[PDB]
């Protein structure tokens, strides 16, 4: 029993974290294989910060401009070209810790392990969500530029994140490792600001089932509703819409805990109109919807405590 | 302003 | 800026868990050197589990009964000898994955990451605190005893718990790398209890500090109290004494902010009397506890967002 | 009743 916010295990992404600096710019890099990938603001100047031309300030680079540090060993840049937001190192060095690891770009509502980094060093980890303005709500200071967030399948990582910047509202933006931000957000120190951003209903959801799987009903009703009365209180809450994509991703939760899925998208309804009245949800006073279904599934027990 | 997190 | 529920990097103690089986029991052990430490419950029979007598069940083993598997391998038991509530199994070969490690004893409020485990395999990380009760609330399903928790000091991994027993409140009980529990519980399946629990005052004021450094100060007031006042209110609201020792602890953070100690607690006394009316403090509707001065010096920055 | 949560 318990349901804490768990991360995946860091130990494989640990072994491919690696310093870079450029001029008097340092940030994390991620060695795969004999390639050092790093947010190209490496290559960026404290004063050219508001409007750096990338591909202007890359031609004037050298292989040798590139100090790569793995721990205690220099890596030798031989090659290096730019893709979207990210630069790639090539190194005459394989990391011989390369786990097996694929480059995926999530979708809003995903959640991932943040491995927080500085100087080429993991200082923790934490889960984090994709909101769906497509900032995350992280904990990063100077010099977590290019720590990464993942996924663990079996012992595949799934690598999603490379952190870029923080957001004046203190959130925080990213992209996919192949340097495609996530949301309208762009690699300079120009006026931006996030979306308005929404509660992710499916996961809240999810974690209202993980409450029932860990032995607790109290919020539960007899009521039950259709999707689109839902939606409609949804919407009034500034909750996504639930799709019957969602319902039927539900679909298995549904059927370990006996609760209908707008059943219990009726007792959400019901928390949501009423608040929780002093009351608590697995160790929470707030609807919580950084949990996934996937997530609830890998972390509770295939039995319900009935 | 935004604030890309690398470190002088 | 930001301010998560930060776990260790685990890597240092992935390479360090394997899996031990006695008969038809398995559960985790953890490989340090040339010796594996598990829980002594791995010799009970699922019958003899109400009133084991842990001296009789051993002498009655020889060390080719326990199987040792790290992974892929199986590892040779050479000696076996039981301290308290663990089992040293002395096996043929060293981990060469070894960290620099020591065993720590820890008091209650003190907290520290859950590398979660099942037949060897970590699963997740989280973090947890030890509880005034001495019991944890961690996210433990059957076959993670034998899992175990730790701190990080630099690159000394600092072993605090290793995974015993769940109680029926859900909340969970186990040791010290050397056997001895936490609490007053014993590894065996009679009636035992929790007793009442109670909130870390010094930990919810360091998380108070936290949200001041991360720019948050809605719940301050121009008020202050005294020490012996503050904790009849703390009594009143079954939070712990907070002695002159805590006050000296959170020094640093007061210095950092600029925030009395004990103009903090008045405004802790305030949120206790009045509630957050509707308010979050670092994305919580309730005061948090699991966060150590010392956590929150790690994760924060040393500048505070005036 | 506490459960020792080894595996069977």
């Amino acid at each position: 029993s318990g349901f804490r916010k768990m991360a995946f295990p860091s130990g494989k992404v640990e072994g491919c974290m690696v310093q870079v600096t450029c001029g008097t710019t340092t940030l994390n890099g991620l060695w795969l294989d004999d390639v050092v990938y790093c947010p190209r603001a490496v290559i960026c100047t404290s004063e050219d910060m508001l409007n750096p031309n990338y591909e202007d300030l890359l031609i004037r680079k050298s292989n040798h401009n590139f100090l790569v540090q793995a721990g205690n060993v220099q890596l030798r840049v031989i090659g290096h070209s730019m893709q979207n937001c990210v630069l790639k190192l090539k190194v005459d060095t394989a990391n011989p810790k390369t786990p097996k690891y694929k480059f995926v770009r999530i979708q809003p509502g995903q959640t991932f392990s943040v491995l927080a980094c500085y100087n080429g060093s993991p200082s923790g980890v934490y889960q984090c969500a994709m909101r769906p303005n497509f900032t995350i709500k992280g904990s990063f200071l100077n010099g977590s530029c290019g720590s990464v967030g993942f996924n663990i399948d079996y012992d595949c990582v799934s690598f999603c994140y490379m952190h870029h910047m923080e957001l004046p509202t203190g959130v925080h933006a990213g992209t996919d490792l192949e340097g495609n931000f996530y949301g309208p957000f762009v690699d300079r120190q120009t006026a931006q600001a996030a979306g308005t951003d929404t509660t992710i209903t499916v996961n809240v959801l999810a974690w209202l089932y993980a409450a029932v799987i860990n032995g607790d009903r109290w919020f539960l009703n007899r009521f039950t509703t259709t999707l689109n009365d839902f939606n409609l209180v949804a919407m009034k809450y500034n909750y996504e819409p639930l799709t019957q994509d969602h319902v039927d991703i539900l679909g298995p939760l549904s059927a370990q805990t006996g609760i209908a899925v707008l059943d219990m998208c009726a007792s959400l309804k019901e928390l949501l109109q009423n608040g929780m009245n002093g009351r608590t949800i697995l160790g929470s006073a707030l609807l919580e919807d950084e949990f996934t279904p996937f997530d609830v599934v890998r972390q509770c027990s295939g039995v319900t405590f009935q | 302003y935004p604030k890309l997190q690398s470190s002088q």
